[PDB]
């Protein structure tokens, strides 16, 4: 709550640019269950990560992209409703009030479009980047319909505050400390608040004040619409005319602000928005049960805040809409009159990007990117495969050529892998139906693939390619220095067996001729966590299968055993994919300064 | 451009001179270096209770101590944004008083600095009184 707030002065200073309105969203924690990663290393654990998140929006058939937001939250654990509704009080924390098992919460930047020109529906998609693993990232994807559902809860605010109030009253009565004044003010203002009330009824009625979430987060969504506020006034004047006729015819805080900043002597930003009126604008889902609580500002004319009159009720949007749909009893827009389409691009010029058929796209599929990645990932696999039995197909001499540091007594089994070859081939070619999908869908091969092509259509209007930070930092003028091996076993099975890919030293020597291959091994002073694999001598039950690339989609076979063949699969992906593939792909990553 | 004092019922006569402008630039240079140095927040909040202050001095008496040359004061101060009360970014550890108060120690200081001659002469008198008379002779004393 802290850094948001430090934050929030780039989004005061902002004049200009009204299309772009920061409002605090709080995001629960309850879906972290099933994240499986550590909570430790989520608020502050072994700086050096630099965790961020970034949003970004996602059009459809139109073109362009946000470029991102710069944002950063932190979680709190231990009870943070505790800490976030009860003030402050770490010098003399004691028994204080009472709460069940509480949970975390966190707070994210969404902007939003204010304008004469409101208008609402869902067609957009907000994508949040974190920087965590890419296996099984655990995500959350929504429309807009979500992010303004035009409601909010006024008056469910107002015995939230009168229970707190209650209890800090009773916590301060308890005490038999300070003087009588403040015993007699406190009674005095108990009986300012009704005649019959107090002396009649009861001073404070502890009864069962049981701080829960039980009609708070209930009912109270559509209850100060200007519809229900007329119907209200309506009822009032109705019952304040029966109570005439009736009639006619019948057969300041001051004190307390003061002694509470005597006593607690500290301050919280959770209090100064206690004495106005709050608005609570809750989103849950069927996939956890968590309320999406949204907090805005009553002091400022943002959504949902309510300090001159009526606020953005996003309307004017749907009634048209509405009405040229069922002119003619049509649901789609496009097998409609030229009138009705003459009137839909008048009312919405945003729409009229859509009439004139720019940009053709198989449907509207804003989550096109996974199965785009995967068919391109599988496109590259099958020609890579491809040219790596053609030209074993096509492979001259036989057995080893050049020397190969190779034990006398282990070199009767290096020859059993060579002469395995075809059954290596048809064993990687039957995988491609058996072994799972999810293991190399977010591996750093589609990263590096998808990296080479950013050389290529440049944005149709240009840019120099600079990203800020936390991006293609291994791809970026070349993929000859770092290599990536994928180590696999001989025989009649072929299946994964390392984690993560480890980049290994080449050189060559000899200078032409016969050339010959040593790999070797740089010293790294700023990570331990290497695995031994790639130091394996060659020897030693024989060694594993490895197949590098550089940037010009070259590969070169170092399979053991005196073959080597080098084939290029850069012209294969573009004949049997066109260019008009990338279009998401150039829409989404894509920015420029 | 771009007299009579009287003190104890004496009358000093002075004569100014100014003709060249060697030392405007440097005039008008420290004057807007001090005015650069002077600003700071809390001239908003101070213009953000001109209400309170006057209600705090109707009851108090110490309002013709400055109203007999505030005569510009009061007509600016009706002319200021006059600004609700801001949000500060944390409630914790944050103080732009001190801060202000602070600066402006700083800037009395170098402005003392730069008009103060520097003059270690403090003499000390013995038996007759300390005050000097035209027509006498003393002596010196170092402390």
């Amino acid at each position: 709550m802290e850094a948001h707030l430090a934050n929030e002065t780039k989004h005061a200073l902002w004049h200009n640019d009204h299309t772009k309105g920061l409002l605090h969203v709080v995001i629960p924690n309850a879906g972290l269950i099933a994240a499986g990663i550590d909570p430790a290393l989520l608020i502050l654990k072994k700086p050096g990560q630099r965790f961020k998140v970034e949003v970004q929006t996602r059009y459809h058939a139109t073109g362009q992209c946000e470029p991102w937001c710069q944002v950063f939250a932190a979680y709190i654990p231990d009870n943070a409703l505790t800490n976030l509704l009860i003030p402050k009080t770490e010098p003399f924390v004691s028994h204080v009030f009472s709460a069940t098992h509480n949970s975390g919460g966190l707070i994210l930047s969404l902007p939003v479009y204010l304008s004469p020109g409101l208008f609402f529906d869902a067609f957009n998609v907000v994508a949040i980047r974190i920087n965590t693993g890419n296996r099984k990232h655990r995500d959350i994807c929504i429309m807009y319909a979500e992010l303004i559902p035009n409601g909010t809860r006024y008056f469910a605010d107002g015995q939230r505050v009168l229970l707190l109030c209650k209890q800090l009253i009773a916590y301060i009565r308890c005490t038999p400390r300070l003087a009588s004044s403040i015993k007699i003010y406190a009674e005095h203002m108990v009986a300012a608040m009704g005649e019959s009330h107090t002396s009649n009824g009861d001073n404070i009625g502890p009864v069962s004040s049981i701080i829960d979430l039980d009609r708070q987060l209930t009912s109270g969504g559509i209850d100060d619409s200007p519809a229900e506020t007329r119907i209200q006034e309506n009822n009032r004047d109705v019952l304040e005319l029966i109570k005439r006729a009736v009639n006619i015819v019948n057969s300041l805080m001051e004190w307390f602000d003061i002694c509470y900043a005597q006593l607690v002597s500290g301050d919280t930003p959770a209090d100064f928005w206690k004495r106005r009126p709050l608005s609570i604008v809750p989103r849950h889902y069927a996939e956890s049960p968590s309320p999406l609580i949204v907090v805005s500002y009553n002091g400022s004319s943002a959504w949902g805040g309510r300090i001159t009159g009526s606020p953005i009720l996003y309307h004017s949007a749907q009634a048209i809409i509405d009405a040229a749909c069922i002119n003619a009893r049509v649901d789609n827009p496009q097998s409609l009159h030229v009138t009705a389409r003459q009137e839909l691009v008048a009312r919405l010029p945003f729409l009229a990007n859509v009439l004139n058929n720019q940009t053709p796209l198989p449907a509207f599929k804003p989550g096109a990117e996974m199965f785009l990645n995967q068919v391109f990932k599988q496109a590259c696999v099958t020609s890579l495969t491809q040219g790596l039995i053609t030209e074993l197909q096509t492979n001259p001499t036989l057995q080893q050529l050049m020397e190969y540091d190779i034990a006398d007594s282990s070199q009767t089994v290096i020859d059993e892998i060579v002469a395995r070859t075809p059954d290596l081939i048809q064993t990687i070619v039957s995988v491609l139906t058996e072994m799972s999908m999810d293991a190399f869908y977010n591996s750093s091969l589609m990263y590096a693939v998808l990296a080479y092509l950013s050389s290529v259509y440049t944005r149709p209007q240009g840019g120099g390619y600079i990203p800020y930070l936390h991006a293609s930092f291994p791809c970026w003028l070349g993929n000859r220095s770092i290599y990536l091996f994928d180590y696999y076993n001989s025989g009649g099975e072929i299946l994964k067996l390392s984690k993560v890919p480890v980049p290994v030293a080449l050189e060559k020597v000899g200078i032409g001729n016969s050339t010959q291959l040593r790999g070797k091994f740089i010293r790294s002073a700023d990570i331990v966590d290497i695995g031994i694999c790639s130091k394996y001598l060659p020897g030693q039950c024989y060694a594993y299968i490895c197949l590098g690339f550089n940037q010009q989609l070259q590969s070169i076979l170092v399979l053991p055993g005196g073959f080597a063949a080098c084939f290029c699969i850069t012209d294969t992906l573009q004949a049997a994919l066109p260019a008009s593939l990338i279009g998401p792909i150039l829409d989404r990553f894509c920015f420029s300064i | 451009r771009t007299d009579v004092i009287c003190y104890n019922g004496r009358r000093y006569e002075l004569e100014t001179n100014l003709q060249h402008r060697d030392g405007s630039d440097a005039a008008i240079r420290t004057l807007v270096l001090n005015l650069m140095f002077s600003i700071n927040e809390g001239c908003l909040l101070l213009l953000a209770l001109i209400p309170t202050l006057l209600v705090q001095g109707a009851h108090d008496g110490y309002v013709n101590l400055l109203i007999q040359t505030a005569n510009c004061v009061r007509e600016t101060g009706q002319l200021i944004n006059i600004p609700p009360m801001p949000r500060i970014q944390d409630g914790h550890r944050r103080f732009p008083i001190y801060e202000t108060i602070s600066s402006w120690i700083s800037t009395s200081s170098r402005l003392g600095d730069t008009l103060g001659t520097r003059a270690i002469l403090r003499v000390c008198v013995f038996d007759g009184p300390s005050t000097v008379h035209p027509g006498d002779r003393t002596a010196v004393i170092q402390v």
